[PDB]
């Protein structure tokens, strides 16, 4: 076999815990959709993931500005929403629940 | 691996001297429900790595014929033991 | 109707003691968190994931969006 | 502790089954077989399966494990006695004991001696062998027991056990 | 036999309360339309993944993006 | 620091277990109009720690006509599976999280029966000789009796996890669902773990015969011992099972001090039910498990089946 | 991305236990590098000797034993 | 003999838990099922007797995936290859 | 007591069915599993004590004889792990099959399963149920015949007649002598096997025809050669011309049809160049046959009916299915010219 | 890696206070009568255990109801399904098929 070089690796990697990548989570993919569900075809209709390795830095790259773009605009009510969620044991959904609201009360309006 | 030796090693445990010989038959009888365990590991080591997701009902339905199977053996154990006391197996009558 | 309830309070009290125990050994040993359960191999994905990225080798620091900027 | 866990159990559940194989005074068997049955699914315990291994315990070794010694008492009820104490039982004890080691002892311990006792080496990691992970389903081994498609599987090993009582409510 | 089912019940009343739970418990799946509601939940919990399709020629339905009216009625759940 | 949980756990039961042995009998007291242990104590609070000095030096003879390997194997057995058992129970966390441990619950007590089956037979004769051997036999009737009605309320649960059992009641309560279950689970454990009114086991059992008829008091001591610690462990789990407190993650201060006042409620009814009930006569003890108490099991069993189906409420997992 | 993260690891894994293995003895009577154990040019998963080779010290045992016997 | 009455009246008694790829309740494969898909796709209206000798190649590596009998061979090798060197340096790879 | 016989009896050939009817290893392990469970009361009825301690010489004769068969099927379950019925892909799983399965059959090792059990069962009426266990896994060895040895089907085989043979001549019970010589027509059609497999059901066919309709002959008094002679002259003398016909054409001469078997299964084994192989076993039944005459000279020849005892009533037993046995069990052999183009 | 060494610590403090409380006094000074006293009234009993036939039945009958509650153990399970027609009246099947096994031997049971 031949494989790809040291290089076409090393990108820029999100380094970031688990549940703060639980907490946005549910806005992020229903609204990027354009690298992430080809990436699939380029995984499930073709296999050898050794091919397939441009679009597996598209689904990153957009990722990248994802949380780039929530930083600038707005992380005062997020940080502390998953600062809740992370107050552990299952990282259940009904405790903040009350705190979902905060976060996304411009979420769905200033961006 | 050397987990498929230790126990395939371990599947003498029929040995046929000692599967109906000596005497109190219920050493015996023993060693042929101890038999088991080395067909009921022996498979599960086999589905659960290589994950066949369906064969893996076997190992239970295993137990529950031999289980009923022995039981059928250990209530003739006791009509030899209700006609004499004593099972024994060098109680032979009947030649051939 | 008197004398029983010290004797109540000395068994009462023997178990109070393993409940506040455990709970206060899994909220001290990982920093004032609860400890994380894994029922599904999933679950444990997540960990072991985090244990290669938190800070140096553990389960329960965190990274937070202010790490990758 | 090691990565030696699983091969320094399944030695035990050898040595357990030469324990009663030779001739234990049947009430003796039963600790080779409880000992064997535990530490067999210490083995079984591993791998994922851990439900498949729990049912050893309640359907085997609670359930049989009682009835073998529920008898032995009303049959077999001579004057007791201890393996070991006597001629026969040692004699046979030290047989498979050596090869219990001799099988060990240059399957892989030596570099590769020589072509056929080296294609199978013990350890080491790969034992397992299951990487990468999976997925929330189960381990599984989970989603495995079906009331779905074995149907006829059910509808013989329900009605087998059904005649299992009549022969028995007969002759005794 | 109307008095059967009641100088029985003066003697042992303790299997026919067996047969009582007994019936009663296969007839009522054949009755309610709460069933098949009960077949209907258990179809939409998704376990796996979504594999998408491709366009070739048909373009039946469902476009690229999914939050479009495109897909079937599964949001029932959220009004109950 | 996990080691110094475990020790953390053994030595604060091992009080519990001793301070119940006088309030047996101060509760018992009070039925017959009389006062608890007078003297001693001043309340009676120090008589354990003088009641367990005395046994163990008191002479620990063994029978001459007994075995050896067996009669000192069996209280090995006896008081491993009786701490043993403590491990996987939630309060409001549990030592392990087993990912199904209710099934461990059964494999747990399914072995205990097999150390009366040595002891009855490990020392001597008649007296503990068949005299045990029908002490089996109550006790693997009541598995069945048992296991079915145990899975009776796992098809409304929804898994096999006890983290669940906690959830699935915080509106509930239980046993309201359920109560005729909650009545047989209860004559179960009356009946399994040995005591007063099913009573062939232990001192009431042709008021002679018993598996410690035969243990001076150096290996007797556990015996007693061990076995007020299976008591204390079925009513910690009945009530984690039909009557489930309230757990919030922000204080789990107050989940025990609003656990322990409970199981120690139902504990007072096995003292309260020997202060008024004779036994049951051998024949009879068994002759209401088949006939009476098993078909309606069976009953209730196939109700549980199709109502979480005609309901269209399946628990999720 | 959780899968797009989690093969990226695999090919660091194999290049470096076979880049760390083309150099450490070039024999005649040794073996080609590149080569594969199968007829069949396709690709078939990995193995846990693949993954983590002869090394097998510490973090090899929590990769195997990690999900099992406990959190 | 085999009477073959499931192949008239269309009831699969069993058929299903068989082979290592036929349903998979939740589409969980095996760890060979791309050999299973293609080996079985080979000798199909072949008569066995010929498939012994000519299909050949699709059975075998099916028979190496699943024991890894000469890729443990390979792996075991290279203890030997290196590793009596420990002391003769080449650590490689350095940690990490 | 008489609806649970049948409900045992049914279960029996509803067990060898599941053995027929199956592409599964596992369901072929229940199918003869139950049928060692649902015979066990049959050996019962009567409860004497050499009966039970008869079938506990039956049973784990076949406990050991299933277990090995589930050894075979883990073996190569690790081996392809394909589960239908076919060649076993693995000698050490196929030479540990067909050697097990030799105890069920019972082939000459393996040895007094066949005397042990049949003789003293104080039910001797039947015990024509005997027949279903020696057709149960000639119904699996239809399906393994392209994987085995070829060794050792014929060194189980070639033993089979050489030691039937000589087994029985020491012996007057004549189930015994019917048990002996049920491991020699066990010898014909395991030789033929491997050499086109059809052309053995022919033998079978054959031979459960001539043996159920010898018990049923048998079912009068007869326990023993002695009492063998006293019935001619007694009950009924037409009975005594009728037992002659039927073992004159069990030892295979040409005017009767226990011939036809051997006759058209010579035209298998040789046309295959093999001409060693049937001149042994065909000079070997010849004194299979020294049973049948010695036998025949005790009833057919008025040998001393004493002890005067008159039966001066009629028989009312149930010779059912009696009067069509031997009338294709002695004229068939002009009117088969295929019967191997129905079976096969 | 504690579950195991959850379970050897609780093991070696059993086998730790029964040597201590047994068999460390049972190496004291005093006179021990070793005479053949130690057995409590029932001296003799020169007899072997006899059979009894009504506690046998009670271990075999167990063993029969014990097998099909371990088919009837992963029910819960069976919950989260496809098609549940079939799922609802196989479950159904084997508890009659339980049930039924009570009602033939209910007939005959004896003084248990
Ligand atoms: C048989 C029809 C079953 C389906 C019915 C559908 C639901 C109908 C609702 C109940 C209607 C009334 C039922 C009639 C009950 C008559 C039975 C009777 O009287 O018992 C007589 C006899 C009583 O004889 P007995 O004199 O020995 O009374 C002893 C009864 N016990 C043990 C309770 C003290 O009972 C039987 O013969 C059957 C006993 C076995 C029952 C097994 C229970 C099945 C478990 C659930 C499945
Ligand atoms: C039809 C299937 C439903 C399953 C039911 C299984 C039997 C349940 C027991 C029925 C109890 C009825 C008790 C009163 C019967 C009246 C007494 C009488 O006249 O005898 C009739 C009896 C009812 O049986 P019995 O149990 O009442 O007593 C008969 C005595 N023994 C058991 C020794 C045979 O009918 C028969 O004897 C024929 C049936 C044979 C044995 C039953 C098994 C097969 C069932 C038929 C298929
Ligand atoms: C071929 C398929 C296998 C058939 C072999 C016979 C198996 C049938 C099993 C039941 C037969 C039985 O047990 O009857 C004995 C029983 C003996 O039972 P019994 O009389 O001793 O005990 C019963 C007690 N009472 C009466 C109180 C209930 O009856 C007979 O003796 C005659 C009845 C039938 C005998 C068999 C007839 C069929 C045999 C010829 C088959 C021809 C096949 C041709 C192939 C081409
Ligand atoms: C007289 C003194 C001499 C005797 C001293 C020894 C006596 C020991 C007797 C102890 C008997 C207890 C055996 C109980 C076995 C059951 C253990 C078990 O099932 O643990 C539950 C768990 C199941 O796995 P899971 O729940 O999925 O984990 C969560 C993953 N997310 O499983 C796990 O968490 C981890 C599974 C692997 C753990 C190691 C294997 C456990 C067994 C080790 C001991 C072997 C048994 C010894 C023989 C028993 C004899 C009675
Ligand atoms: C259609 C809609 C659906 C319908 C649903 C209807 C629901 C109905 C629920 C009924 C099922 C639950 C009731 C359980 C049955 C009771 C058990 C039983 O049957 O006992 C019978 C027993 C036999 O004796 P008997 O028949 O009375 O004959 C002697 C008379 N001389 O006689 C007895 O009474 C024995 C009494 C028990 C024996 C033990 C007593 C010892 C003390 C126990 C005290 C326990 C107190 C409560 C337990 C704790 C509760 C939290
Ligand atoms: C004419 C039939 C015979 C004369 C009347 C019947 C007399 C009789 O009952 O004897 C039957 C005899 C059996 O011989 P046996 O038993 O030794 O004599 C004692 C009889 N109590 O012999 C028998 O008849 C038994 C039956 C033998 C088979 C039938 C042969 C009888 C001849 C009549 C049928 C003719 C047509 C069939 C043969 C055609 C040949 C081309
Ligand atoms: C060569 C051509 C192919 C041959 C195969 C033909 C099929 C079998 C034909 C024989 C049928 C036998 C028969 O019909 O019964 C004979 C006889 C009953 O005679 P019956 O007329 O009822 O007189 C009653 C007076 N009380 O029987 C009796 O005396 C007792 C009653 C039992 C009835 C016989 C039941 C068997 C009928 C089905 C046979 C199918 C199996 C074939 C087995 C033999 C094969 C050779």
């Amino acid at each position: 076999v031949e494989l790809p070089s040291l290089e076409d690796l090393k990108v820029q990697e999100v380094k970031v815990s688990s549940s703060v990548l639980k907490a946005a989570a549910h806005h992020y993919g229903a609204q990027c959709d354009k690298p992430n569900k080809e990436f699939m075809l380029c995984r499930w209709e073709e296999k050898d993931p050794r091919r397939c390795l441009e679009e597996g830095k598209l689904v990153n790259q957009c990722a990248l500005e994802f949380f780039r773009q929530i930083k600038r605009h707005c992380a005062e009510p997020f940080t502390e929403y998953w600062t809740c969620i992370d107050y552990s044991g299952l990282q259940l959904f009904r405790r903040c629940r009350k705190q979902q609201a905060q976060f996304d009360e411009c979420v769905l309006d200033k961006l | 691996s050397m987990v498929y030796m230790n126990i395939m090693m371990a599947f003498t445990v029929s040995l046929v001297g000692l599967l109906m010989y000596r005497s109190h038959l219920m050493s015996s009888l023993l060693c042929l429900e101890g038999m088991m365990l080395s067909l009921f590991v022996m498979a599960a080591l086999t589905i659960l790595n290589s994950h066949f997701t369906l064969a893996s009902m076997m190992p239970i339905i295993l137990l529950v014929f031999a289980a009923c199977e022995a039981a059928l053996g250990l209530s003739l154990l006791v009509m030899v033991s209700n006609t004499y006391g004593t099972d024994y197996v060098q109680n032979l009558n009947l030649l051939q | 109707w008197f004398e029983v309830l010290p004797g109540i309070a000395v068994m009462g009290v023997c178990l109070f003691i393993p409940g506040m125990a455990t709970a206060r050994i899994h909220r001290f040993s990982n920093g004032g968190k609860e400890k994380r359960v894994a029922h599904y191999p999933y679950q444990w994905y997540l960990m072991e994931r985090d244990r290669r990225v938190s800070g140096v080798n553990r389960s329960y620091v965190s990274k937070g969006l202010e790490n990758i900027d | 502790m090691m990565l030696y866990i699983v091969f320094i159990l399944s030695v035990i559940f050898v040595m357990g089954f030469v324990g009663f194989s030779s001739k234990p005074s049947p009430i003796y068997g039963g600790l080779g077989l409880i000992v064997s049955g535990g530490v067999g699914c210490g083995i079984v315990l591993n791998f994922g399966g851990s439900f498949l291994g729990l049912m050893v315990f309640l359907i085997y070794l609670g359930g049989m494990m009682v009835v073998f010694g529920y008898t032995t008492a009303m049959a077999t009820e001579q004057y007791p006695e201890i393996w070991l104490s006597n001629k026969a039982v040692l004699g046979a004890f030290v047989t498979g004991l050596l090869m219990e080691f001799f099988m060990v002892y240059y399957v892989l311990k030596d570099k590769e001696v020589e072509v056929v006792f080296e294609f199978n080496g013990l350890g080491d990691w790969v034992i397992y062998d299951t990487g990468d992970s999976g997925f929330f389903s189960e381990e599984a081994m989970g989603i495995a027991a079906l009331y779905s498609y074995g149907t006829w599987l059910v509808i013989v090993t329900g009605w087998s056990l059904l005649i299992g009582v009549v022969v028995i409510m007969e002759i005794t | 036999v109307a008095a059967f089912l009641k100088n029985v019940w003066a003697k042992e009343p303790v299997l026919v309360a067996s047969f009582a739970i007994a019936g009663l418990a296969v007839i009522l799946p054949t009755l309610s339309p709460y069933t098949k509601y009960s077949l209907m939940i258990n179809r939409a919990t998704p376990y796996n993944y979504p594999v998408p399709l491709r366009d070739d020629g048909n373009m039946p339905d469902v476009p690229s993006h999914p939050q479009d009216p495109q897909g079937p009625s599964l949001e029932w759940l959220k009004r109950l | 620091m996990f080691m110094i949980n475990i020790l953390m756990l053994i030595i604060p039961i091992l009080l519990a277990v001793a301070f119940l042995t006088l309030v047996e009998r101060k509760v018992l007291g009070y039925m017959q109009l009389r006062k608890g242990p007078n003297v001693v104590g001043p309340y009676g609070l120090l008589q354990p720690i003088a009641d367990a000095i005395k046994l163990f030096i008191k002479e620990p003879l063994r029978p001459a006509t007994s075995s050896a390997s067996m009669f000192i194997l069996a209280p090995i057995m006896a008081l491993g599976l009786a701490l043993t058992m403590w491990i996987p129970l939630p309060m409001p966390y549990p030592l392990i999280n087993m990912n199904l441990g209710v099934l461990f619950m059964l494999a747990m007590s399914s072995l205990a029966v097999y150390s009366i089956l040595w002891s009855g037979w490990a020392s001597n004769s008649k007296y503990a000789l068949i005299g045990a051997l029908r002490a089996v036999a109550q006790t693997i009737s009541y598995e069945v009796t048992l296991a079915i009605i145990l899975l009776s309320v796992l098809l409304m649960s929804g898994s096999f996890t006890l983290s669940t059992l906690i959830t699935t009641q915080e509106q509930m309560w239980l046993i309201l669902p359920a109560w005729p279950l909650a009545m047989m689970w209860f004559i179960s454990t009356l009946a399994e773990t040995n005591r007063a009114p099913f009573d062939l086991t232990e001192g009431e059992s042709e008021l002679v015969s018993g598996f410690n008829v035969e243990y001076a008091a150096g290996p007797f001591a556990l015996f007693f011992m061990a076995e007020y610690a299976n008591i204390i462990m079925m009513n910690i789990f009945t009530a984690i099972l039909f009557l489930g407190t309230s757990h919030n993650p922000h204080m789990p201060e107050l989940y025990t001090i609003n656990f322990t006042i409970k199981s120690l409620l139902l504990t007072m009814s096995f003292l309260w039910i020997r202060a008024s009930y004779p036994r049951f006569r051998y024949d009879q003890l068994m002759h209401l498990l088949w006939k009476n108490f098993l078909p309606l099991t069976l009953a209730l069993c196939m109700w549980h089946v199709s109502l979480p189906i005609l309901t269209s409420g399946i628990p999720p997992q | 991305l959780l899968q797009a993260e989690k093969d990226r690891r695999v090919l660091q894994m194999l290049r470096e236990n076979l880049e760390e293995e083309a150099t450490v003895m070039k024999d005649v009577p040794g073996w080609k590098v590149g080569e594969s154990v199968f007829h069949t040019t396709r690709w078939v998963t990995p193995m846990m000797g693949e993954l983590y080779g002869l090394r097998a010290s510490e973090e090899v045992l929590s990769a195997t034993y990690g999900f099992i016997w406990y959190t | 003999p085999f009477f073959d009455v499931q192949k008239r009246l269309g009831v699969d008694l069993d058929r299903w838990m068989t082979i290592q790829s036929a349903e998979q309740p939740h589409k969980i494969p095996s760890r060979c099922h791309a050999f299973e898909k293609e080996w079985i796709e080979c000798a199909h209206g072949i008569g066995s007797i010929r498939a012994e000798k000519e299909c050949k190649i699709e059975f075998e590596d099916f028979r190496e995936c699943l024991l890894r009998q000469k890729t443990m061979k390979r792996l075991h090798a290279i203890r030997r290859q290196r590793e009596k060197l420990i002391k003769e340096g080449k650590y490689t790879p350095p940690p990490h | 007591n008489p609806i649970i016989f049948i409900i045992i009896l049914l279960t029996i050939m509803l067990g060898t069915i599941i053995v027929m009817i199956s592409s599964h290893w596992l369901l072929v392990w229940i199918g003869f599993e139950m049928n060692m469970l649902a015979i066990i009361p049959i050996m019962m009825k009567n409860h004497n004590p050499r009966a039970t301690e008869a079938s506990t010489k039956y049973f784990l004769t076949q406990s050991t004889a299933s277990m090995l068969l589930m050894m075979a099927v883990i073996i190569n379950l690790m081996f392809s792990g394909q589960w239908t019925v076919m060649k076993l892909f693995n000698p050490m799983a196929s030479m540990l099959m067909t050697m097990a399965l030799a105890m069920k059959l019972g082939m000459a090792p393996f040895h007094f399963w066949v005397p042990e059990v049949t003789q003293g069962i104080p039910l001797s009426s039947g015990l024509i149920l005997l027949t279903w266990q020696k057709l149960a896994p000639m119904s699996v060895l239809y399906q393994i015949f392209p994987s085995i040895n070829l060794n050792l089907i014929l060194t189980l085989s070639v033993l089979s007649i050489l030691i039937g043979g000589w087994g029985g001549l020491n012996q007057t019970q004549l189930r015994k002598i019917m048990a002996y010589s049920s491991i020699a027509h066990m010898g014909w059609m395991t030789a033929v096997l491997p050499y086109n497999p059809t052309m053995t059901l022919l033998n079978l066919i054959i031979y459960i025809i001539m043996t159920s309709t010898m018990f049923t002959m048998f079912m009068a008094n007869s326990t023993t050669t002695t009492l063998s002679l006293s019935h001619t002259w007694n009950k009924t003398p037409i009975m005594t011309v009728l037992i002659l016909a039927t073992l004159l054409s069990m030892g295979g001469l040409p005017p009767l049809s226990g011939f036809m078997p051997k006759w058209m299964i010579i035209q298998e084994m040789t046309k295959n160049n093999s001409i060693i192989l049937p001149t042994f076993m065909a000079i070997t039944a010849l004194l299979n046959l020294y049973f049948y005459m010695r036998l025949t000279y005790s009833t057919t020849l008025t040998m001393f009916p004493s002890t005067n005892n008159m039966k001066m009533k009629w028989q009312f037993p149930l010779m059912k299915k009696m009067t069509f046995l031997p009338t294709m069990v002695v004229l068939s052999t002009m009117m088969l010219p295929l019967t191997p183009m129905l079976s096969v | 890696m504690n579950l195991m060494l959850a379970l050897l610590t609780n093991f070696t403090l059993a086998t730790l206070l029964v040597i201590i409380a047994f068999w460390l006094p049972q190496l004291n000074v005093y006179s021990e009568k070793t005479s053949p006293y130690e057995c409590g009234f029932d001296p003799m009993g020169s007899a072997r255990l006899p059979f009894s036939m009504k506690f046998f039945l009670v271990a075999i009958t167990f063993l029969l109801f014990d097998l099909e509650i371990a088919l009837l153990l992963p029910l819960p399970w069976a919950s989260q399904t496809a098609n549940l027609n079939t799922m609802l009246t196989m479950a159904l099947f084997l508890i009659i098929l339980l049930a039924v096994s009570l009602a033939y031997e209910w007939t005959q049971k004896g003084l248990e």
